[PDB]
RNA sequence: GCCUACGGGCAGGCGCCGAGGGUAGGGCCCGUGACUGGGGCGAAGUCGUAACAAGGUAGCUGUACCGGAAGGUGCGGCUGGAU
RNA sequence: AAAUUGGAGAGUUUGAUCCUGGCUCAGGGUGAACGCUGGCGGCGUGCCUAAGACAUGCAAGUCGUGCGGGCCGCGGGGUUUUACUCCGUGGUCAGCGGCGGACGGGUGAGUAACGCGUGGGUGACCUACCCGGAAGAGGGGGACAACCCGGGGAAACUCGGGCUAAUCCCCCAUGUGGACCCGCCCCUUGGGGUGUGUCCAAAGGGCUUUGCCCGCUUCCGGAUGGGCCCGCGUCCCAUCAGCUAGUUGGUGGGGUAAUGGCCCACCAAGGCGACGACGGGUAGCCGGUCUGAGAGGAUGGCCGGCCACAGGGGCACUGAGACACGGGCCCCACUCCUACGGGAGGCAGCAGUUAGGAAUCUUCCGCAAUGGGCGCAAGCCUGACGGAGCGACGCCGCUUGGAGGAAGAAGCCCUUCGGGGUGUAAACUCCUGAACCCGGGACGAAACCCCCGACGAGGGGACUGACGGUACCGGGGUAAUAGCGCCGGCCAACUCCGUGCCAGCAGCCGCGGUAAUACGGAGGGCGCGAGCGUUACCCGGAUUCACUGGGCGUAAAGGGCGUGUAGGCGGCCUGGGGCGUCCCAUG
């Protein structure tokens, strides 16, 4: 099953993650289907999370179950939020 | 002097043998019974050959719904058997039963 | 066959030694040198100059 | 490490004044003032004509020695300077001059470049309000280079800023004597630096 | 796009099949001259329709036999024996070139 | 022989393919090696003095024969042969 | 692969000279090793050899919300000799069953191949779990473990009998729908539709029980992951020139998810090769990396992509997926147990042992993070992974002080005995304050969950750190490691002494036979600096394989001469085609 998860790309003691779509089974840092924004757990910058909503929305729309930390990060950039009445 | 144990691997083997047998049985039932079919068509026995061909057809489709065959693999043999029968009641006379065959 | 460099050595009929590249023009059919200060090849004694090339350690009180 | 050892001596091998020392490099003591020949047994004897290598080499050394600096840090900058859009000869000096150790000295906080490196390394320097102690940190334009609030009271800090009473600071820089701050305004164009180096010879030495 | 090549028939002697000789020109990867390399394709002729000397188009196809992976596509130009000759004489000369021996 | 709803299934038995082995007979590649060919060398001696001067019989060359060897001669060829 | 951003040579054949030409050096690089030396940190990185052998420990499990039961107990009941027996429950064990075990991890043996790269094909195909859409889950019966009973074996294990539960197995029905034969319509390789005949489904569990949650069934599409096929590219030897008989094609049949000599039977005599078949050698391939002005050469650990193997060789079984590293069956070689009938085992997973070798690490910490498996969840598992450790193995950063200080102490060295050198160097004066001491002290971690709200959005709440008492901050605070090569020319750096063709140096030319700037020591100098040298290897220099960019009268080099095959190449005008070629757009 396709997942939306994190791929570490930092250094040692410098974790820098990358939100990605990929087949369940690939190496944590392997060939990924599509990148959908980065995430920096230490917040060394005013912009330690970007997402590109509309893509992620697409991928969820064909059931790319995302990991737990990923759902959280997605939620935070409001991939899930609706509106009004 | 102790062959370290892997309980859930062996368990898998345990089951594989079970399945293997179940699978053989269904498969073989088809073999001899499809043979019954094609045989009795070369003796021009349409009331009987089609009687069988249908029991063959069913037994075939059943091992498809399980894991003995694939939906195609079954389908494959239904096409073998059925056609191989019609083209044997050319060599003789009219399909009595109607059976599993269309005109 | 291997050149033994250095003003005087201590090699013998069963010395275990180490050898490197480096021909000697004057001695033909000699395309290897013996490394000094490894296995059974002492460094040169008394050598005070190009010491690392002869396995001699740096002497005190000099 | 960096070079520690006798200096008025390189002053002499390069045959020009490097100002590696400080208060006396200006006095009648630099031995250039007393023995303008190179060090050693043979510096008295008339020279042989230099090979091209010789002149290329020495002009490199003269420049490098002026600035403190290891050859590995030096070559790595010349390398960086060639990768730059610019006239590398100039781009180089601009890069050199961008060193904190140097910026501090040019600012007039330290008597000399050597004394400057300590002032940095022992933590006496602010960069943009924070502490910096790598003499290799690169100052960019817009940077403010202050004395630590702590180290404000040193004899040499105060004694040196009182020479600023009558010096004026480089044209790409601004000093706030009273406030003990300096600002780095832009990179020094070649014409600002007036070193006794033929930068081009340096370049040539490296293209071998 | 299923690949499509153009070439000539050099062989009848196969059951439902023709040998097609396809030329390709291209500049040499180092010396940049244009060089004329060639290849033989085995093409499914379900009707014997294509005779030798025919130039034909040939198209990438669901596998037929071990070597047959192309179907004969259409006729380009028929009767063209000069080419076939060049194939055969190139071949004939091979029986020279040996080392077991020759004659007078 | 076992199970059965009597349709058939299971054990078991045979057969092809088959890893591998057996006999014979070839071909190939490395390890060691009795006995051997010259060869290049490398210290300055033996016996010659062929070549370099027309080198004291112009030189070289293919092919022969002689000679342990250097060379000699025969038959041609060449000038890269001196007055 | 967006300023034409980029290109150095020297020594050596001669008495001298010009050319030819080989040799050699300076540069850059390394998964390095060896010598002398070695203070600190950050990030990388560390068996290149025997794909040799491997002790021990761990490396893939999980679900009690699919199902029954053994053992050890706890409660709480009913009751015929006070033994039985009903209910709930803790702990533990495995079994039946579902899912994972085909991912993740290692290695580079094999392979010169559709293996890889690159672009395409699939009307010749499959795809568990996830997503959307449509439809349904109605009856009936059945077997094997666990368990109890009994027999063989030294062991490993093993056969027999009897009981039984399920989301396990099996038959009947409804069939939205699908599968198969046959016919028609469109389409065109086996694609879509349609009509009669046949044939095919299903399972239950939980609770906040008159409806929610998890799961079940057939089918249509998405999504993702794979099979197969084709064009083009893919090292050396022609002192390997012919190779092939399942070989090449056909027809039919088997097998598969599917094409195909992939397999089998019968028929035909084909298939490939000098554009290098076949044979021998070597090698995993690439994104990249090293070098280079480029072109090119060289290389493919570490990261990522594909492949291949799991002690050698076969083979299939389960299944969506394997012909499966820690699954199965057989043969061989090896090691161990053995009662000599037989059995056990597979680190090229992490760490480590051992051999081999010039040489390559800790039997460490942690599941806090990311990722993966199983589960409603809590959680369980995870040597994937996150970290620490050891090694200057590499790069980068930091230190061993800073300022003042003599016409210039001593000692050592040279001296023409006047003096010169180390050398502001030292001493000595002030200043700073690595180390270290005390105090504070992280980010990485907020979700899963629980509550409100609807189970959604959204809001509130709690738990959780291996690194690590680390980084970092504040205060205090000591002058506090320097070594290695080199100094005849290339090539930065010169004197004395010893030695006497000796000892020795030596990359190359060469040096040394009593005045050695070349051996050895010393003073002095040059070059780098926690590093410096050496060896090995790649590229460079080497327009010295010359595409860019070379040659052949005498330097190495024109076939002894012709004939002519394949091939290469080819006049002037006009017109068509548009293959090469060129331009644009797009992938
Ligand atoms: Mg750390
Ligand atoms: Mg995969
Ligand atoms: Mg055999
Ligand atoms: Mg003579
Ligand atoms: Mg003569
Ligand atoms: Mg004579
Ligand atoms: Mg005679
Ligand atoms: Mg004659
Ligand atoms: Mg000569
Ligand atoms: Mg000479
Ligand atoms: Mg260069
Ligand atoms: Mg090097
Ligand atoms: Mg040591
Ligand atoms: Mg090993
Ligand atoms: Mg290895
Ligand atoms: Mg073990
Ligand atoms: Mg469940
Ligand atoms: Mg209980
Ligand atoms: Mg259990
Ligand atoms: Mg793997
Ligand atoms: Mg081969
Ligand atoms: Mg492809
Ligand atoms: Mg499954
Ligand atoms: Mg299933
Ligand atoms: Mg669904
Ligand atoms: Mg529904
Ligand atoms: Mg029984
Ligand atoms: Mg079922
Ligand atoms: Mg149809
Ligand atoms: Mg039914
Ligand atoms: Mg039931
Ligand atoms: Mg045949
Ligand atoms: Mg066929
Ligand atoms: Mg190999
Ligand atoms: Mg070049
Ligand atoms: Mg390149
Ligand atoms: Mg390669
Ligand atoms: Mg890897
Ligand atoms: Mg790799
Ligand atoms: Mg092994
Ligand atoms: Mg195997
Ligand atoms: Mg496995
Ligand atoms: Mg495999
Ligand atoms: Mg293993
Ligand atoms: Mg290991
Ligand atoms: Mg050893
Ligand atoms: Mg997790
Ligand atoms: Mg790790
Ligand atoms: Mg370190
Ligand atoms: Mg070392
Ligand atoms: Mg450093
Ligand atoms: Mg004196
Ligand atoms: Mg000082
Ligand atoms: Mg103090
Ligand atoms: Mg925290
Ligand atoms: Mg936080
Ligand atoms: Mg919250
Ligand atoms: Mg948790
Ligand atoms: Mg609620
Ligand atoms: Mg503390
Ligand atoms: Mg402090
Ligand atoms: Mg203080
Ligand atoms: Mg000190
Ligand atoms: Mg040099
Ligand atoms: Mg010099
Ligand atoms: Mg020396
Ligand atoms: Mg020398
Ligand atoms: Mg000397
Ligand atoms: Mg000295
Ligand atoms: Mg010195
Ligand atoms: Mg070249
Ligand atoms: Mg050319
Ligand atoms: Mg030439
Ligand atoms: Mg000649
Ligand atoms: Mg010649
Ligand atoms: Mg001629
Ligand atoms: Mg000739
Ligand atoms: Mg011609
Ligand atoms: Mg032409
Ligand atoms: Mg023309
Ligand atoms: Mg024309
Ligand atoms: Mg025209
Ligand atoms: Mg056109
Ligand atoms: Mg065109
Ligand atoms: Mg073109
Ligand atoms: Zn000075």
């Amino acid at each position: 099953m396709v997942k939306i998860r994190l791929a570490r790309f930092g250094s040692k003691h410098n974790p820098h993650y990358r939100i990605v779509v990929t087949d369940a089974r690939r190496k944590r840092d392997g060939k990924y289907i599509e990148k959908i924004g980065y995430y920096d757990p230490r917040k060394t910058t005013p912009d330690w999370l970007k997402v590109d909503v509309e893509r992620a929305r697409y991928w969820l729309s064909v059931g790319a179950q995302p990991t737990d930390t990923a759902r959280r990060l997605l939620r935070q950039a409001g991939v899930f939020r609706q509106e009004a009445r | 002097k102790k062959p370290k144990r892997n309980l859930s691997a062996l368990k898998r083997h345990r089951q594989s043998l079970k399945r293997r047998l179940r699978n053989k049985a269904k498969k073989s039932a088809i073999k001899t019974l499809s043979k019954k079919a094609i045989q009795l068509a070369q003796e021009g026995k349409a009331e009987e050959a089609l009687k069988i061909m249908r029991k063959a057809e069913s037994l075939i489709d059943k091992a498809a719904k399980g894991s003995t065959l694939h939906k195609n693999a079954a389908a494959r043999r239904k096409s073998r058997l059925m056609r191989k029968v019609r083209q044997l009641l050319e060599a003789a006379g009219a399909p009595l039963i109607g059976g599993g065959l269309s005109a | 066959t291997a050149y033994i460099p250095g003003e005087g050595h201590n090699l013998q009929e069963h010395s275990v030694v180490l050898i490197r590249g480096g021909r000697v023009k004057d001695l033909p059919g000699v395309r290897y040198h013996i490394v000094r200060g490894v296995y059974d090849a002492a460094g040169v004694k008394d050598r005070k100059k190009s010491r690392s090339k002869y396995g001699t350690k740096k002497p005190k009180e000099a | 490490g960096r070079y520690i050892g006798p200096v008025c001596r390189l002053c002499r091998r390069e045959g020009v004044k490097l100002y590696l020392k400080g208060e006396r490099c200006y006095s009648p003591k630099c031995a250039m003032e007393r023995r303008p020949y190179p060090p050693g047994q043979h510096g008295q004897k008339r020279a042989r004509r230099p090979s091209d290598y010789a002149v290329r080499l020495r002009e490199k050394q003269k420049l490098r020695r002026i600035y403190g600096i290891s050859e590995r840090q030096f070559r790595n900058l010349f390398e960086e300077a060639s990768k730059k859009k610019g006239v590398t000869g100039s781009v180089f000096l601009g890069l050199l001059e961008s060193r904190l150790d140097n910026v501090v000295y040019r600012l007039g906080f330290a008597v000399s470049r050597r004394q400057a490196r300590q002032l940095v390394r022992h933590g006496h320097i602010t960069v943009n309000g924070r502490r910096v102690d790598l003499p290799s940190y690169r100052v960019r334009p817009g940077d403010e280079i202050a004395v630590a609030e702590k180290s404000r009271n040193l004899e040499l800090i105060r004694q040196n800023l009182e020479a600023m009473k009558g010096r004026k600071v480089g044209p790409w820089l601004s000093l706030d004597v009273e406030g003990m701050k300096g600002k780095f305004l832009r990179l020094p164009d070649r014409e600002d630096l007036a070193l006794p180096v033929n930068e081009q010879l340096v370049i040539e030495f490296y293209s071998r | 796009p299923k690949k499509v090549l153009t070439g000539v028939v050099v062989s009848d002697k196969m059951q439902k099949t023709v040998t097609v000789l396809v030329e390709r020109q291209f500049p040499h990867p180092l010396y940049g001259k244009v060089i004329k390399r060639s290849k033989k394709y085995l093409a499914h002729d379900p009707e014997e329709k294509y005779k030798l000397g025919d130039v034909v188009e040939i198209i990438e196809s669901r596998p037929i036999s071990k070597r047959k992976r192309f179907r004969v596509l259409r006729l380009v130009e028929s009767g063209r024996m000069d080419l076939v000759e060049k194939y055969l004489i190139r071949r004939q000369n091979y029986e020279s070139l040996s080392k077991r021996g020759g004659k007078a």
